[PDB]
DNA sequence: AGCAGAT
DNA sequence: ATCTGCTTTGGGTGGGTGGGTGGGTTGAGGCAATT
C-alpha cells in the first residue's frame, strides 16, 4: 500500500470546521442555536448551508486571516466531511435547556446500567 | 529496458515533428482557460514509417509491446508542458495519462467483421460496419486512495483487468483495502479515487457487401473514458484498435466441453464517422449563386433521380420533403411539427419504390421498412437485457432510429392493423409510448413519413370513387400532406419516350470497364442537372441555417386559396380539411427554404398552392 | 521412441515418392509453400503403395498418428524452403466405400470414415489455441504449451506455495488459429422408411474453413470421435477433407476453381454454332415437346445482366417465369430438372409454405436470449433460382411477402430490434393451376386467373400452357412414354448436368452482354406496337385485361436479349438476338394475354 | 469468504 | 485447535440422463379452433 502526498490536511479544515459552527453569525451564532433546538428533542435535521461556508471564508478573508478553502473540500470530497461535521457537532451539543424525561429512553437506562458495570469493574 | 529505448525513440519522434507538440500545448491551454477536451492525440501512421520503418512496423504487428510506450512517452511530454501553479488534491491523486490514436493508412490491416480471422491476433486493425447494439455507460475502478486517521497519510491501490490494458497482468479483484499494513482502520477517499467510464459496442458487416447467401457477421469492440458515447445503434463507422483474445477458453477443468474457443474481441483506439458533410467557402458561395436563379426549385427537382422518366410533381414534393418545415411549440402546449409525410398510390410498375429507394439513398438519415418485414413492436421499440450489466432496457426500433429523418414504408397497404396503429400514434403525437416489463418512457420520434401502396384491387378504377379503392383508414389518410395517384395510362408519344429513356438508361457502362465485363480503402484518417452530392450539401446547408418567417402577402394568398379550395364544386382526391390549412403553410415555409429566405413571400404561397391542386384535382 | 520413427518413416515418403520422373509430393509441398498456403493433401492410395503398414497405423490410430505426419510435413517443408512456419495440416483423399450417415454407430468411433450428406448450416468462425505462453500467480515463472487439435490438454494444475491451477495465460505472446463447426444432414434418398432426416456435427480447422455454404452436397473424410459436454457422449467427425461439386468459391468471389484446360473446353462449346439448340434439347431430355418452355427456361438459367446507375439506382438482372396450365403437364418436373441442373437451387411447395419460410424469419437463442436471424428460401437461394411448385395454393399474405424479394431483390426486415435489408438476387420459376383446375376457354380469362396484377407484372414470362387432345400428338406422346418406360446421346446434341451446370457458372462469371443501338431501336418499336395491342383489345372488351403490359415487360424483354447474347459469350446483343427475344415473348406473354 | 469435514 | 476443501450470487465462462409446482418473461411464428 503505497501513500502520496495530497495537499489537504484534515486538521486544520476540523479545526475551521469547528470554529464556523462555534462563531459564524448571521442573536447568537445561527449553527449554535440550531444546536440548541436540537439538543431539546425539538429539532432533528441538521442542514449546512455552502453559502454560509462561503459566507464565513470571505469574511475571515477579508479580516485578513486567510484559511483553507472548505466549501471547495466539501464539493471534491463529501462522504468524508459528513463524518467531520457529525464529529464536531458531537464535541459542542449543548446542555439542554427543557427537563425532558431520561428514564423513559431505553438506551438512557442501558447506557447508566453500562456506565455503573464498567465502575464496578474498575473497583475491583 | 527495452521499453526505457522504445520510450526514447518515441519521443525523439514527437521532438521531430512539432504539430502533436501543439495540439498538446493548446489542449492544456483550453483546459486551463476553462467544456473540457480529451487527453487524446491524433498520430499519423505514415509520419511515423516515414520516421523510424522498426517502430512503425512494431505498432501495426506488436501493438502490445510499442503502444504503452508511446503513450508513456506523450505523457512525459505532457507533464513537462505543464504549468499549472497549484494541484488540487483529486488532479494529484488523477490517473489520466495521455491516450495515442492513430489514423492514416492501414495496408492490409484494414478489414471488415467478415475477414477478421484469428492470423490477426494481437494486431492493430481497422474495421468497418454497422453498430447494432450499445450497451449501458457503468463506470470502471482503475485507483482508490484512502486515508489512515490515526497515521496522517494517504495510501492507494492499482486495479487492472484484461481489457483495460494490452500487457497481461495478475488479475485484482475490486475489494477495497480495509486495514493498513500495521493494523490502522482504512476509510476510503472516493472523491480521490479514479473510475473511468466503459461501453461496449457491436459493429456488424455491411448487409450489402456480404458474401452470396451469408447473412452479415458482427464483432464486439470496447470504448474506455473519451470514446465511450461517439456512436448510436444504426451509425456507419470506422473502429481502429487491437484484436485481443481473453479467459482461459475452456482450459479451466470447470469446461468439459474441450470443443470451444476462445473469447475475442477489439479494444478501440478511434471512432471515425461515415453522416454530415463538411461545408467549404467554395460549396458555401456555390450555394448562394445557385440560389439566386430564378428556376432553382426546377433544376434541383430535377436533379433528383434522373434516371426516372417524368413524376415532376412527386419530385419537386421529395424535395420539399427532405427540406422540411419549421418546427413550432406553443406556450400552451400546442406542438406543431414541420415535417412533411408523402404517400403515392398507383398501378403496378410506376417507379414507386425506385422513388423511394432513391430517398433512401440521398437523405442524411433514412430507415428501411416494408408491410409484411415489419412489426408493432419492431418498428417503435423492444424490450431485452444488456450483456454487460444484466439491466432491464429498451432497443429503439425504425420510427425511433430514424428520429430527425426519414423513413421510407414499402407496401403501405400490406401491412395489418395491429402494426398500422403503432404508425397512426407515431404520426399523430411524432412521440412513442411504452408500457411493458416496469418501463414507463416517452421515445422520440420525429421523422416523415414517405409510403408507397397498391389500390384494393391491383388496379386504380376511375369510376369508383377514391374511398372503395384504397383499404388504409381515412384516420391514417388525413395525416399525409400530400397523397399523389398515379396512373399508367397506355399512350403512343408517352410510351415511345418513356421506352427510349428505358433502353438508354439500360446501355450505360461505368468507367474502368470493357463491354462484357459484369460489375463488382487507402486511408482512414481523412437546365444542367445537378450532381447528387452538391444536392446533399445545398439540402444540409439550407435545412441547417434557414429559418423562414411568414408575411401577410403569404397569408393573404394561402387565406384566398383554402377558402376557394374547400367550397368549390369540383370533386377532390382527399377530402378538404383544416390540416389542408398547415399543409399549405408547411409547404410555403419548406419552398422558401429552397430560395435561401428568411421569410415566406408570394411564390411559396402561390408554389405550395399549385403542388396541393395538382395532388387534389390531378 | 515409436513417435520419432513414425515421423522418420513419413518424411521419407514425402522424399521418396515417386511414380514415374516426378517426385509429386516434394513439388507439391514446394509449390503450395511459395503461395503461402501451408498443407500438403495426400492421397491414401499411394501410401498403400509405398509401404502398406503406415497405412495400417494411421488408420489402426488416426488421432495419434495425423498429428505425427503433421510435423513430418513441417519438418520436410523447412528443409525445402529455409536454407540454414507453423505446423502443416493434412489434407486426406481417399477412395473408400461411403458409410451412410445413419450407419454410423459405435463400431467406427475413432476411425476413418467417408460419407456424403448436405450441409445445413455454417457457424461463425472461432479461434483455437495451438502455442500458449503461461505464468504463474505467485512465483511468476513463464512455460509455453503446444497443442495439437486432434482429442482423445489443460493448464497445469500444479506449479512449476503455489495453490491449485496456478498459470493464467499470456495472451499477447500466444498463437492461434481458426476453427468452423458445421451441420450435415443426410441425403434426402438415403433416409430409411418413414424417418425424418438426421444431423451431424463436424469440425473444420485452418485452410478446411470458409469451403462450403448451406444447402450444398458435399463429401466428407473425417474421424468419427465423441466429446463429453452420465455415461454417454455426443458424437462428431473431425473434418480431414472436403470435395463438392460446387465451386462455392468461384461464386462468392471472383472467376476460379476453372483450370485454363478446362477454361478452354468451355470456349470451345461457346464457339459451337448451334449452342442454343443443344442447350435446349439437354434440358429435360425426358418430357416430350415444350421446346418454347425450355428455351425460357435456358434463358432463365442464364439470367440477364444488372446495373448500378450513377445515382444508385439499381436495375434487376433476373428473369421470372410462371407457368399456368392444365393437369398432366410436367410443370413439376420441368420445375424438379431446374432444381437439379442450377448451381444452387431450392424447390418449395407453395402451400407447405410461409411467409417468414421464404425471406428470413427471427429466432431466440435459447442460451443467450438474443434474437438473430435465420435466412429462409429466398436467402438459401440467393444467386440461384427458387421452385415454388403449387404457387396458387400459398396463402395471400405469404404471396405478398414475396413481391420486394421478387422485384428490388432485398428482404427489408424490422422486428425484435434486429433491423436491416438483407440481399436475395434469386429467379423465380413458377407453377400454378387456373381456378378451376383446367383453363376453360367459355370463361373470360378473368375468371380463370386469381392472381392479381401486382404479382403477375413482376413475372418477365407467362406461359398459359393448354392442353389439346390431338391424335398425333397423343399417339407421339405415348410413343415417348413408353420407350422411357421400357427403356444416352452425347453426340453433340446434348450435354450431361454436370457440364450444363459448369457452362453455367463460367458464362455466369465471364459475361455480361450490352445492346447495340440497333436492339434498342427494334424492342423500342416493339414496345409501342404490343402497348396498342393491349389497348386495341381492351377498348373491344370493357373487362380490364387480368394479364399485364407494363414497363416491367420491356426490361423482361431487354433481359431475355441480354441472356440469349450471354449464351454465347458475346459482348454485345444484336438484333438477332432480339427477334429470339421477342419471339419467345410473343409466344408467352402475349399468348397468354390474347386469350 | 463462510462453513463442513478429517488429523 | 488447525488444515483442507466446495460453492454461490443467479446466469449461459455448469448445463439439458434434473426439470419447469426452483426463478430468471417479451418477441416471433405455426397451428387448431373460432370465425
Ligand atoms: N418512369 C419510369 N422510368 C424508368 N423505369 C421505370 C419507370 N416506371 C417504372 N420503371 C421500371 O419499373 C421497374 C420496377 O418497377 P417499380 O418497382 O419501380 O414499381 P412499383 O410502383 O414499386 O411497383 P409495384 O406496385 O409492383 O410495387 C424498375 O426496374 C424501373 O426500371
Ligand atoms: N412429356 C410428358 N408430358 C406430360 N407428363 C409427362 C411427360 N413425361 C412424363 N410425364 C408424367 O407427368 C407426371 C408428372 O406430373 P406433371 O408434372 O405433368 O403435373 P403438373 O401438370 O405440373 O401438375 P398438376 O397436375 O398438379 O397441375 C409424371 O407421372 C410423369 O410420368
Ligand atoms: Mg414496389
Ligand atoms: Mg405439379
Ligand atoms: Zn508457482
Amino acid at each position: 500500500l503505497p501513500s502520496i502526498q495530497l495537499p489537504v490536511d484534515y486538521n486544520n479544515l476540523f479545526n475551521e470546521i469547528t470554529d464556523f459552527l462555534v462563531t459564524f453569525k448571521q442573536k447568537g451564532p445561527k449553527y449554535m442555536a440550531m444546536l440548541q433546538k436540537v439538543a431539546n428533542r425539538e429539532l432533528n435535521s441538521v442542514i449546512i448551508d455552502l453559502d454560509d461556508i462561503l459566507q464565513y471564508q470571505n469574511e475571515k478573508f477579508l479580516q485578513g486571516t486567510q484559511a483553507d478553502d472548505l466549501v471547495s473540500a466539501i464539493q471534491q470530497n463529501a462522504n468524508h466531511f459528513t463524518e467531520l461535521f457529525c464529529r464536531a457537532i458531537d464535541n459542542n451539543m449543548p446542555l439542554p435547556t427543557k427537563e425532558i424525561d431520561y428514564k423513559d429512553d431505553v438506551l438512557d437506562v442501558i447506557l447508566n446500567q453500562r456506565r455503573l458495570r464498567n465502575e464496578r469493574m474498575l473497583s475491583d | 529496458a527495452v521499453f526505457g529505448d522504445r520510450v526514447r525513440r518515441f519521443q525523439e519522434f514527437l521532438d521531430t515533428f512539432t504539430s502533436y507538440r501543439d495540439s498538446v500545448r493548446s489542449i492544456q491551454v483550453y483546459n486551463s482557460n476553462n467544456n473540457i477536451l480529451p487527453h487524446r492525440i491524433i498520430i499519423s501512421l505514415d509520419d511515423l514509417r516515414e520516421f523510424d520503418r522498426s517502430f512503425w512496423s512494431g505498432i501495426l504487428v506488436e501493438p502490445a509491446y510499442f503502444i504503452p510506450p508511446a503513450e508513456k512517452a506523450l505523457t512525459d511530454l505532457a507533464d513537462s508542458m505543464d504549468d499549472v501553479p497549484h494541484p488540487n488534491a483529486s488532479a494529484v491523486s488523477s490517473r489520466h495519462p495521455w491516450k495515442l490514436s492513430f489514423k492514416g493508412s492501414f495496408g492490409a490491416h484494414a478489414l471488415s467483421p467478415r475477414t477478421l480471422t484469428a492470423q490477426h491476433l494481437n494486431k492493430l486493425v481497422s474495421v468497418e460496419g454497422i453498430v447494432t447494439k450499445t450497451s449501458l455507460v457503468r463506470p470502471k475502478l482503475i485507483r482508490s486512495v484512502h486515508y489512515a486517521a490515526k497515521t496522517g497519510r494517504f495510501h492507494y491501490r492499482d486495479y487492472t483487468d484484461a481489457t483495460t490494458t494490452l500487457t497481461t497482468r495478475i488479475p485484482t479483484p475490486a475489494i477495497y483495502p480495509t486495514e493498513d499494513t500495521e493494523g490502522n482502520k482504512l476509510t476510503t477517499e472516493y472523491g480521490y479515487s479514479t473510475f473511468i467510464d466503459h461501453q461496449r459496442i457491436t459493429v456488424q458487416e455491411m448487409p450489402e457487401m456480404a458474401p452470396a447467401g451469408q447473412l452479415p457477421r458482427s464483432i464486439d469492440v470496447i470504448l474506455d473514458d473519451d470514446l465511450v458515447d461517439k456512436t448510436k445503434p444504426g451509425d456507419r463507422v470506422n473502429v481502429v484498435g487491437v484484436f485481443k483474445s481473453l479467459g482461459a477458453g475452456g482450459m479451466n477443468q470447470s469446461n468439459s466441453n474441450t470443443l470451444i474457443g476462445f473469447k475475442t474481441l477489439i479494444l478501440g483506439n478511434t471512432v471515425y464517422p461515415l453522416a454530415r458533410q463538411m461545408l467549404t467557402d467554395f460549396d458555401i458561395r456555390n450555394i448562394n449563386k445557385l440560389s439566386k436563379k430564378k428556376d432553382i426549385f426546377d433544376i434541383l427537382s430535377q436533379s433528383l433521380a434522373p434516371s426516372i422518366y417524368g413524376h415532376d410533381h412527386i419530385k419537386k414534393a421529395i424535395l420539399l420533403m427532405l427540406m422540411g418545415g419549421v418546427e413550432k411549440n406553443l406556450e400552451n402546449g400546442s406542438h406543431l411539427r414541420g415535417d412533411i409525410n408523402i404517400l403515392m398510390v398507383g398501378d403496378p410498375s410506376t417507379a414507386k419504390s425506385q422513388l423511394l429507394r432513391f430517398v433512401l439513398n440521398t437523405a442524411s438519415l433514412a430507415i428501411a421498412t416494408t408491410g409484411r418485414g415489419s412489426s408493432g413492436v419492431g418498428l417503435t421499440a423492444a424490450v431485452t437485457t444488456d450483456r454487460e450489466t444484466g439491466e432491464r432496457r429498451l432497443e429503439a426500433g425504425a420510427m425511433v432510429l430514424a428520429d430527425r429523418g426519414v423513413v421510407c414504408i414499402d407496401e403501405f397497404d400490406k401491412m395489418t392493423d395491429v402494426d398500422r396503429v403503432a404508425i397512426h400514434e407515431v404520426m399523430e403525437q411524432q412521440t412513442v409510448t411504452i408500457a411493458k416489463a416496469g418501463i414507463h418512457t416517452t421515445l422520440n420520434a420525429r421523422c416523415s413519413v414517405i409510403a408507397a401502396a397498391n389500390p384494393v384491387f391491383g388496379q386504380y378504377d376511375v369510376n369508383r370513387d377514391p374511398h372503395q379503392n384504397i383499404a388504409l383508414p381515412d384516420s391514417l389518410l388525413s395525416r399525409f400532406d400530400l397523397l399523389f395517384v398515379v396512373t399508367d395510362d397506355i399512350n403512343e408519344i408517352r410510351d415511345r419516350s418513356i421506352s427510349e429513356h428505358v433502353l438508354r438508361t439500360h446501355r450505360y457502362l461505368p468507367p474502368g470497364y470493357l463491354e462484357g465485363e459484369p460489375v463488382r480503402s487507402l486511408a482512414v484518417g481523412e437546365p444542367k442537372l445537378v450532381t447528387i452530392p452538391f444536392l446533399r450539401k445545398y439540402v444540409q446547408y439550407a435545412k441547417e441555417r434557414v429559418i423562414p418567417q411568414l408575411t401577410q402577402e403569404a397569408i393573404n394568398v394561402i387565406v384566398k386559396n383554402y377558402t376557394d379550395l374547400r367550397n368549390d364544386d369540383n370533386t377532390k382526391k382527399s377530402p378538404i380539411t383544416a390540416r389542408t390549412l398547415e399543409t399549405l403553410i408547411r409547404l410555403a415555409t419548406a419552398h422558401a427554404k429552397v430560395r435561401l429566405s428568411k421569410t415566406v413571400n408570394k411564390v411559396d404561397a402561390k408554389v405550395a398552392a399549385n403542388l396541393l391542386r395538382f395532388a387534389l384535382l390531378g | 521412441d515409436d513417435n520419432t520413427e513414425i515421423i522418420k518413416s513419413f518424411k521419407n515418403f514425402i522424399l521418396e515418392f515417386r511414380l514415374d520422373s516426378q517426385f509429386i509430393y516434394r513439388d507439391q509441398l514446394r509449390n503450395n509453400i511459395l503461395v503461402k498456403n501451408y498443407s500438403l493433401t495426400v492421397n491414401m492410395e499411394h501410401l498403400i503403395g509405398y509401404n502398406e503398414d503406415i497405412y495400417k497405423k494411421l488408420s489402426d490410430e488416426p488421432s495419434d498418428i495425423i498429428p505425427l505426419f503433421e510435423t513430418a510435413i513441417t519438418q520436410v517443408a523447412k528443409r525445402i524452403s529455409i536454407l540454414s512456419l507453423p505446423t502443416f495440416q493434412l489434407i486426406l483423399n481417399s477412395n473408400a466405400n461411403q458409410i451412410p450417415l445413419r450407419d454410423l454407430d459405435s463400431e467406427h468411433v475413432s476411425k476413418i470414415v467417408r460419407l456424403s450428406g448436405i450441409i445445413i448450416s455454417t457457424s461463425v468462425l472461432s479461434s483455437r489455441a495451438t502455442y500458449l505462453s503461461i505464468m504463474c500467480r505467485n512465483c511468476r515463472h513463464t512455460t509455453s504449451i503446444t497443442i495439437n487439435n486432434f482429442n482423445s490438454v489443460s493448464l497445469p494444475r500444479s506449479c512449476l506455495n503455489c495453490g491449485p491451477d496456478p498459470y493464467i495465460i499470456i495472451h499477447e505472446s500466444s498463437k492461434f488459429i481458426d476453427q468452423q463447426f458445421l451441420k450435415l444432414q443426410e441425403i434426402p434418398e438415403l433416409v430409411p422408411v418413414g424417418e425424418m432426416p438426421r444431423n451431424l456435427t463436424m469440425t473444420c480447422d485452418r485452410y478446411l474453413t470458409n469451403k462450403v455454404i448451406p444447402g450444398t452436397r458435399v463429401t466428407i473424410v473425417g474421424i468419427y470421435s465423441i466429446y463429453n459436454s452420465v455415461a454417454i457422449r455426443t458424437p462428431y467427425i473431425k473434418i480431414l477433407g472436403i470435395q463438392s461439386d460446387v465451386e462455392t468459391s468461384s461464386i462468392w468471389n471472383s472467376v476460379t476453381m476453372f483450370t485454363e484446360e478446362e477454361e478452354e473446353e468451355f470456349l470451345q462449346l461457346s464457339r459451337n454454332p448451334k449452342l442454343y439448340e443443344i442447350l435446349t434439347n439437354s434440358i429435360a431430355p425426358s418430357i416430350f415437346g415444350n421446346e418454347d418452355i425450355k428455351k425460357a427456361i435456358v434463358c432463365l438459367l442464364m439470367g440477364g445482366s444488372k446495373k448500378i446507375l450513377p445515382d444508385g439506382m439499381r436495375l434487376r438482372g433476373d428473369i421470372n417465369v410462371l407457368l399456368l396450365g392444365d393437369p398432366g403437364t410436367a410443370k413439376s418436373q420441368l420445375l424438379k430438372f431446374v432444381e437439379k441442373v442450377s448451381p444452387i437451387a431450392v424447390y418449395t411447395s407453395g402451400k407447405g409454405s410461409s411467409a417468414a419460410g421464404l425471406t428470413a424469419s427471427v429466432q431466440r437463442d435459447p442460451m443467450t436470449r438474443e434474437f438473430y436471424l435465420e435466412g429462409g428460401a429466398m436467402v438459401l437461394a440467393d444467386g440461384g433460382v427458387v421452385c415454388i411448385d403449387e404457387f396458387d395454393k400459398m396463402r395471400d399474405e405469404d404471396r405478398v411477402a414475396i413481391h420486394e424479394a421478387m422485384e428490388q431483390q432485398t428482404i427489408s426486415i424490422a422486428k425484435a430490434g434486429i433491423t436491416t435489408v438483407l440481399n436475395s438476387r434469386t429467379s423465380v420459376l413458377a407453377a400454378a393451376n387456373p381456378i378451376y383446375g383446367r383453363y376453360d376457354d367459355l370463361k373470360s380469362p378473368g375468371d380463370n386467373i386469381d392472381f392479381q396484377t401486382t404479382i403477375l407484372s413482376r413475372f418477365d414470362m407467362i406461359f398459359i400452357v393448354k392442353d389439346d387432345h390431338n391424335e398425333e400428338r397423343d399417339i407421339s406422346i405415348a410413343n415417348h412414354v413408353i420407350n422411357i418406360h421400357t427403356g444416352q446421346e452425347e453426340n453433340g446434341s446434348e450435354i450431361s448436368i454436370e457440364k450444363m451446370k459448369r457452362y453455367i457458372t463460367y458464362c455466369r462469371l465471364k459475361c455480361a452482354p450490352r445492346l447495340s443501338p440497333q436492339a434498342a431501336e427494334k424492342l423500342s418499336s416493339n414496345f409501342v406496337t404490343i402497348r396498342k395491342q393491349l389497348l386495341i383489345n381492351e377498348l373491344e372488351s370493357t373487362e380490364r385485361s387480368s394479364i399485364p403490359i407494363t414497363i416491367r415487360q420491356l426490361e423482361a424483354i431487354i433481359r431475355i436479349t441480354e441472356s440469349l447474347a450471354k449464351l454465347e459469350l458475346s459482348p454485345i446483343a444484336q438484333e438477332r438476338h432480339v427477334d429470339e427475344a421477342i419471339r419467345l415473348f410473343q409466344a408467352s406473354t402475349m399468348d397468354a394475354a390474347s386469350q
